[PDB]
Order: structure tokens, then sequence, then C-alpha cells
RNA sequence: UUGGCACCUCGAUGUCGGCUCGUCGCAUCCUGGGGCUGUAGUCGGUCCCAAGGGUUGGGCUGUUCGCCCAUUAAAGCGGCACGCGAGCUGGGUUCAGAACGUCGUGAGACAGUUCGGUCCCUAUCCGUCGCGGGCGCAGGAAAUUUGAGAGGAGCUGUCCUUAGUACGAGAGGACCGGGAUGGACACACCGCUGGUGUACCAGUUGUUCCGCCAGGAGCAUCGCUGGGUAGCUAUGUGUGGCAGGGAUAAACGCUGAAAGCAUCUAAGCGUGAAGCCCCCCUCAAGAUGAGAUUUCCCAUUUCUUCGGAAAGUAAGAUCCCUGAAAGAUGAUCAGGUAGAUAGGUUUGGAGUGGAAGUGUAGCGAUACAUGGAGCGGACAAAUACUAAUCGAUCGAGGACUUAACC
């Protein structure tokens, strides 16, 4: 339930620390985006020496949130936090490395780069 | 349930006291909802008083008045609400299963218009 | 096509056997039987008079008691007609089990909705609630009746009133599970109105 | 939020058809031959069900 | 409803344990592909389990790497190869809400 | 639109912008159909038919407009007192205060600026949205219904494949068709995720009380706090606009003259749109045109010179009563001892979380056991114990003619 002016942790390498929403995509009044779901973003937070830094739109990629999803199989996942990845105009990232864990949503959307790289996809 | 004009205190005061008035007089003149709250409310009572446990004793000692019926010259020594409750009434229904008091409809009230009834334990 | 009615026992979800979970509503549907057969040249259309429930015959009337005996049953308590149903099936005084769907057969469910009382317009059609702040004093209101021109207002503005109780029809629902012995019957998600409520069960037109 | 006009006095009792109250649904006690409200306690007689109170 | 359970009776799974919010559990559960199965564990802190019947759900708290998880299944899941009890935990709350807003060394349950 | 005129209104017709609600037109923004192309394909330009549905969220400004960011299939132009202030706001503006610059000897003023600044009304009628009562519908009743007519919905992307095929020197890259998955929207429902849950459970502070300990109660926002039943519900779940027929628009054509050819037209045939009528959902016989089918009660007695009446009944229905799935009140629905309608009781159940008392250990706080305990509004099933007692009231006896049956 990540919404315009919603705010994200990011979950990768890349200069980006935190994130601010711009628009969510996929349509004309799509209001709020879940796991899989690619975001319009600013960096409010970057870390000194990055790619990405202060003030730079890019796409990116939410991972993880606390309204998380349901399967199938009548099971949910939810987190403590909301996290994004940002990426490129294809769906990879450009970051290295990506931290914490991650949802098999991306897997199923074809992030798999993104899917390898983290640590614990649950 | 009924609400009675009152909110949460001032109902739950006014059932003990009609609870209360009921085991004592075991016959009032009251309004037909306050009445038709009051027998749940007393037969509950009753039910404790079939009991008699400790247990059941201070649960309803939590609800019923402090208050007298009557003096007794053992020595004059009081007896109270609950004394006949467990001791007096609740044993003229030992064989009775439910159903310890009536309703009975006695006509309007003048200042109101309000239907009257009298209520009573058998 | 094909037909039945019964009441809304409840909703509860199962597994079936991929692991998938699938909510569902439970319809019991016992006692159905058939009491009367229009046709084209009695009436002018062909359809299928059921009738669902046994009652007491202290409840019933004189008049319902012949309907049925017609049929040679008991009085009914919910009686409906089927139509775009063949009629050399369903021969009068046959009981009409839920044995005539089948797992994955595919239905559309007719019932009477629930009932919310009167309501206002946001609840009821959706609209919109003015600021709570900033100064308005315009919060669950409805809005302009329209412009000043015509002197009126035109009908379909809509307004408060009595929100349910309404006819619905959901379509393409499916059928997961049949229980002839306890006279039961799954379909995957909801049908409308409460617990006891009829719902018209029938092959959907699509 | 004004009359406009004055109600006249048919539009008025068009209006006062469905004020009335009812015939009270009473009949006479089977003790006392005097008439009671149906479910209540006969005043007179002070009885009920065959029952005196 | 009595109905619902007479239906949904076939459907328990009795291979469940007795487990309730504070006790440590391990679900072997399935995760599946198109024509293919893993198996993957999810150890951690039970703290709620709702419900009646098949309608009844269990949520198993985690922290993996320096993130809190929440996972949440049926009771009665076949998805669910084996859940193993571990610790069992002394806690006065059935619903343990207070372990969202604690990191660890608070979020200790104390053993028994 | 700028204007002109000054015809209604100065015994008051409230202004810009926004919010709520929309509705209409077409000079169509998108989707749909088509002709011409300086149309290779992709994309496009222009023009005809089409108003079915759809037509974004933010930064600056009081702002409309406009610029910008980011999306979109697209971010339409306009009318309705440039729609809507007895529906809201009241930022701007032109009420009183004060100040700046400027003009004025001055008082004072400025489509110059700035700060600050009271938006009254209990809805009579129509209209609108919902709910009832009365009568009618040539006997009185109970149920099921046709469907005239009327409303609703009507949107759409992206991915795969066809096929890297056609076309192209390459760069690039289809039509038509088949399928999958989404947005927005609507409807329903609460099994799931959650919310709420002021007569469920627990912890806890202060103080007063229950004579004291102990256990509990009152007040402190429900004292605060952690949970939470039913019910209500979205942010949650299920489904939907699928597939389509008939006749058309623009258009393409067949045959065929008028006019020995030609011509899509004149007679006559075919194709042909998201549009029209249907298909799908809903209301609907007050549809006074008052319809139909099934079943039920019967042809009473007083009168009246006729018409016509009243006065007890039948089938049936209600006053009254217990009530919820229903509900402003009515109504509806479930029941009224030929009874499980509601309360209680007994079993359970969710939910809470391990009662009290007793005992043990500990200096004590407290911990442990007895014991998934105790409590448990609305939840479920049984139980007639309590109250739905006994009564009372309304409710037909069925006009005339014709035809066919007879
Ligand atoms: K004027
Ligand atoms: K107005
Ligand atoms: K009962
Ligand atoms: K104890
Ligand atoms: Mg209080
Ligand atoms: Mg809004
Ligand atoms: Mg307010
Ligand atoms: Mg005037
Ligand atoms: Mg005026
Ligand atoms: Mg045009
Ligand atoms: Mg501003
Ligand atoms: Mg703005
Ligand atoms: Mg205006
Ligand atoms: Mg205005
Ligand atoms: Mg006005
Ligand atoms: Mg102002
Ligand atoms: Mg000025
Ligand atoms: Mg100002
Ligand atoms: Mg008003
Ligand atoms: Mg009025
Ligand atoms: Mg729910
Ligand atoms: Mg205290
Ligand atoms: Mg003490
Ligand atoms: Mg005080
Ligand atoms: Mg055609
Ligand atoms: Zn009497």
């Amino acid at each position: 339930m990540i919404q315009q002016e919603s705010r994200m942790k990011v979950a990768d390498n890349s200069g980006a620390r935190e994130v601010l929403t711009i628009k969510v995509l996929g349509g004309s009044g799509r209001k709020t985006a879940n796991i899989g779901d690619v975001v319009v973003c600013t960096v409010k937070q970057a870390t000194p020496g990055g790619v990405v830094k202060k003030g730079e739109v890019v796409k990116a990629v939410i991972v993880r949130t606390k309204s998380g999803a349901r399967r199938q199989d009548g099971s949910y996942i939810k987190f403590d936090e909301n996290a994004c990845v940002i990426i490129r105009d294809d769906k990879s990232p450009r970051g290295t490395r990506i931290f914490g864990p991650v949802a098999r949503e991306l897997r199923e959307n074809n992030f798999m780069k993104i899917v390898s790289l983290a640590p614990e996809v649950l | 349930y009924r609400k009675l004009g009152r909110t949460s205190s001032q109902r739950k005061a006014l059932l003990r006291d009609l609870a209360t008035d009921l085991i004592v007089f075991e016959r009032i003149e009251t309004t037909e909802a306050r009445a038709k709250e009051i027998r749940k409310v007393v037969e509950k009572l009753i039910t404790s008083g079939k009991k008699g446990d400790l247990h059941a004793r201070r649960q309803a000692a939590a609800f019923i008045r402090h208050e007298v019926v009557e003096v007794v010259q053992v020595k004059n020594r009081p007896v109270y609400a609950l004394q006949k409750l467990f001791d007096d009434v609740a044993p003229r229904y030992a064989e009775r299963q439910g159903g310890y008091t009536r309703i009975l409809k006695k006509g309007p009230r003048r200042g109101d218009g309000a239907p009257m009834v009298i209520i009573e334990l058998v | 096509t094909k037909g039945i009615l019964g009441r809304k026992v409840g909703m509860t979800q199962v597994f079936t056997e991929n692991g998938e979970l699938i909510p569902v509503t439970v319809i019991e549907a016992a006692q159905n039987v058939v009491l009367q057969k229009k046709t084209v040249e009695t009436d002018g259309y062909e359809a299928v008079q059921i009738g669902f429930e046994d009652k007491r015959a202290i409840l019933s009337n004189k008049p319902e008691q012949g309907h049925v005996a017609k049929a040679n049953t008991t009085p009914k308590r919910f009686i409906r007609e089927f139509r775009d149903v063949n009629l050399d099936e369903y021969e009068i005084g046959a009981e009409v089990k839920v044995d005539v769907f089948a797992e994955g057969d595919i239905i559309d469910a007719t019932g009477v909705s629930k009932g919310k009382g009167f309501q206002g317009v946001i609840k009821r059609h959706g609209q919109s609630r003015g600021p709570m702040a900033h100064g308005s004093r315009y919060h669950r209101r409805p809005g302009s009746m329209g412009p000043v021109a015509p002197n009126r207002v035109f009908k379909n503005k809509l307004l408060p009133g009595r929100m349910g109780g309404e006819q619905i029809t959901i379509q393409n629902l499916e059928i997961v599970k049949v229980d002839v012995e306890k006279n039961v019957l799954l379909v995957k998600g909801n049908v409308p109105g409460a617990k006891k409520a009829l719902v018209q069960i029938k092959t959907a037109t699509k | 939020a004004v009359p406009f006009r004055r109600t006249s006095k048919a539009k008025k009792r068009k209006r006062r058809t469905h004020v009335k109250l009812q015939l009270p649904g009473m009949n006479e006690c089977s003790n006392c031959g005097e008439y009671r409200l149906s479910h209540h306690v006969c005043p007179e007689c002070g009885q009920y069900d065959g029952k005196d109170v | 409803n009595k109905l619902i359970d007479e239906i949904t009776k076939s459907q328990l799974n009795p291979d469940v344990p007795n487990f309730r919010p504070g006790d440590t559990v391990r679900v072997h559960a399935k995760v599946v592909e198109g024509t293919r199965e893993r198996i993957q564990l999810f150890e951690g802190v039970v703290i709620k389990r709702r419900g009646a019947g098949i309608s009844e759900t269990f949520t198993v708290r985690k922290i993996s790497n320096s993130v809190g998880v929440e996972r949440t299944f049926p009771v009665h899941t076949p998805r669910i190869a084996k859940l193993e009890v571990i610790r069992r935990g002394k806690v006065r709350r059935a619903k343990l809400y207070y372990l969202r807003n604690l990191r660890g060394k608070a979020a200790r349950i104390k053993e028994i």
C-alpha cells in the first residue's frame, strides 16, 4: 500500500538510502502499489560516492512491504519496513548487492537478478 | 442488548439497583424494558445462588448492592440481600431449571404514558 | 439447464487438490419438490415451479395445501419458478436434489440482499464526504440537486433511503462440492443475503 | 423555509386524516365480564390468566 | 456452525501439534513452481493463533538480516509438510504484538 | 468571447476560484468503423459516421488561465443565472484598522502593494429519494407470475503467440486472429487479511467504599493499557462488463437500367461500428389497457314494494403478544401452547489468557501446582422452566347483454 509521498528505505548498494514516491505506474488512477510493482521516485537521502545521488528521479521496484501479499495457498507474508530497489529501464538493478529479505512475487514478475542477489527470499 | 436512555455507568447502576430490589421485595413495578433486562440479570444471579460456591458468591457480590433486608434477634444481627439470595431465594428453585421470574403487564403510566409491569420471582 | 432453491448456512474455506485455498458459501437444499409445470398453452411461458422447505400445516393454509396436494406433498415455505428449463424432465411430485449439479459446474446465484436500513448517500451510492476541516460545514450531505434552469430537479438524483433488500444475481460462480446426504452444495465465493436466506441457484445463462 | 402560502382548510384536513388514534385492543375479562387490555392484568379484579395478583 | 464443522472435518490435519504463542516453531513449508517444489524452513516465534477449525490461522515471526518478517499460515494447510515445536515460552499474552516494536534482547521469550 | 442596445428585476435576481453532485450538445480527446494520402511497414496527416463509456495526480499562485514534474489508452471543446453559496468554503475582491511608495497645501485617494478582518433562515407547495395507509381492478381470499413500459451497465491497457512472418536496401516492424494478466468502476459478502467493537477477558495508577486481611466495586475520556465476540465494514474476498444476434450510419460492393456503354440505386441484393433494438441485471398490472395460471370458501339470515340494505359467518387476515435475518414509525419476516419466537437453564464455542480458595517454596516482592483453569454481550444446539393466556375484530353470498357451448 505504497502511494504518492510514501517513503521507502532502499535495499541496494546504490547511493540511494531513502526514497520518496512520485508516481505509481500502471494506469490512470492507480493510487497504491504493492510488492512487485514499479514506482517513480526521488532520492531524499544518499550515501556519498554513489552512482545515484540526492535529487535524482529514477524508477524503482517495491521489494518488501508492511502490507505484504497473500498467496493462492491462503498464506500472507508481511515485513516490518517498506523497502524499494532502484532499477534501470529493464528490470535489472543499478546497484550490485541487495540487503535484507525479499518476496517471491518478484520471481513471479521476472525480477530474477534481484531474487538471486538477495540473501533470503521468502 | 437494550440501552435504557443511559450511558454504561448509569445503566449498570440501574440494573444493580433493580436486581437488588427484586431480590429483596420479590415484586416490583417498573417499565417493561427495564424488566426485560433485569430478568436476565436476576436469573443469572439466581444461578450463582444455586451454586453456592464462594466464587459464585464473590462474583455476585461484585454486582449486588450491600443493603439490608431486615434484622434478626439471634443479639440483633442484620441480613443482607446476598444472604437472602443464597440462603432464602435460590433454594426455592433448586429443582426449577430456569425461568425464575415472570412479568405481568399492568397498564400505562400517567405522566409519561410509559408501559408499566409487575415483575416478580416465580 | 437445471436449478434448485436453498438456504444460506454460512461461509467457510476449503483446500483443493492443488493446495489452493478457496472460500465457499454453503447452501442447504433439502426437501425440494416440483409442484407445477407451466406451459405455453396453459400460461404462455414454459417454467417449472419448485417448492423448497417443508413447513407446518398450521402455518400453512388450505389454498397452499391444495396446490401442494396436486403434487402429493406437504405445504412449502418458498415457492419459485425457473425458466429456460426443459420440461420433459421434472415430473410432478419429483424430488430435486443437489446431485443435478457437479463439481466445477457453473451457475448464477440469485437472492435477496441484506437489509441495511435508511442510509445516506456516501454509503448507499458511494458519493464522497466533503472536508471535515478548513471551515467545512458540509460533510456527508448529498450535493447540488442540479441547476437552476429546470425549476426542478431531475429524476435519478440520488438521495438517502432504504439501502438493501434488493434482488441480486451473482454470475459465473463455481460449485466446489456436492453432498447428497447432507443435501449440501458448496459455491466458490459468496451469495447475497444473510444467513437462513433463500438462494436460487441455477445454470448460468452464459 | 417559510410558507409561501397558507394551507387551506381542506389541505389542513387532508393532512389530519391520519393523526387519529385507534380504539384500544381491549376485551372483557372472562372473570369479571368487564373490559380490559389483552395480555394485561385486569385493574378491576386484579386477576390474570385465572390467577389473582 | 455444526454443519460447517461436519463438512470441514475431513480436511482437518491431525498431524499438527499442540502449540501456542510464545513458542518457537519450524515450519517445513512448500514453495511451488509450475511443475516443481522445494521445502523451505521458516523458523520463528508464534504471535497469534486465531480462528476456529479450518478457518484457523497462526502467524510466525522472524528477524532475517536486520528485518522483521511475519508469515501467516492456516493451521491445516497441506503445504505445511511438518511443524516442529522447539522452545515453549512462558508468556502472559495470547497476542504478542509487542514484539514488533522490539528488536533483540527484549523479544527474548523465556523457556520452561 | 470582446462589444453594442438598455427590454424584466434597485420594496435585493449574492461575485471569482474551489468542494459535493452532476446533466446536456457535438464542432469526438481516447477507444470503435471508414475514404484520400506526397499511405512501403511502424508511426502519421486530413476528412466522413459515431456522444456507448472513459477522459490523472502533484509543485507555484486566491487564482481561472498558464509554466513545470510525473503518468496516461486519453489527460476533449463547450452550454445549464460562464450550472450548482435557503448545498459548503470564503483565499481574492471593494466595509470599517494600519503602513509603504506615489499624487494632492489639505481632507484624502491609487484594475498600485502589504498585514488584518461576522456568509442569517425550524422546508408550506412542487420536485427529488425511500416508506406506508385508502380505495379500485363486477364474488371474497392465498401464492406463483407474463411483461407493455422504465432504469442500470456499457471503459480499457500491457504481455505471449501468430512472427522477427508480411513490408523494407537496411534501420525497423505489422494487419486480421487466438490467449493470459492488470488498472479504474459497479455489485455482493465477511470464510481470509485487518479495523471497530462504551453490559467479553486481562494487567494497572490514585482515591473512596464494601467493618479489617483477602477478594472486589464506584469515579477518574470506557481512567489508562494489551487483546477481542457478534454485528457493521474496506484498504479484504468473490464475481462482472464474456460470446454475441437483428437492422443501420459512413464506407465497400453485386446485379441493373434511366442514357445501346458506364454507374453501388432508380426497382432489387449483400457486407458493414464501441453506436440503434435485443442479449445481461433490477423495478414493473394504479399497464384504471387494472392482465394470466394454480388452489381455497360458498351461495346463509333478516329485511325492503323495487333498486338496494345490514348482520352474523366461511376461506382468509388482523387487533393484541414474544421477536429479528427486518426496521425512523408503519411495513416485511419469524412465531403465538397443534409452540423452541424470545429470555433463562444445560451443553458447547469464539475470545481472553491461567480464577478464587488452599497448599508449597521464598525474609519478601512474588513464583509454582491444584488446572488450557476461571470468566465468557450479541454466537450454536437442545430444553417448554418463564412470557407469547383468554379474547376481540374485519372478511363473500357473487349486476346486465351478446356469442359459443348448452
Ligand atoms: K437590483
Ligand atoms: K440555489
Ligand atoms: K430460548
Ligand atoms: K489460583
Ligand atoms: Mg465511567
Ligand atoms: Mg476524494
Ligand atoms: Mg463539522
Ligand atoms: Mg419582493
Ligand atoms: Mg428575495
Ligand atoms: Mg461528426
Ligand atoms: Mg498558495
Ligand atoms: Mg494549487
Ligand atoms: Mg456561476
Ligand atoms: Mg461560489
Ligand atoms: Mg435560492
Ligand atoms: Mg477575505
Ligand atoms: Mg485599494
Ligand atoms: Mg486580505
Ligand atoms: Mg434543512
Ligand atoms: Mg412538507
Ligand atoms: Mg471480516
Ligand atoms: Mg481502584
Ligand atoms: Mg485490600
Ligand atoms: Mg466526586
Ligand atoms: Mg449486418
Ligand atoms: Zn377482570
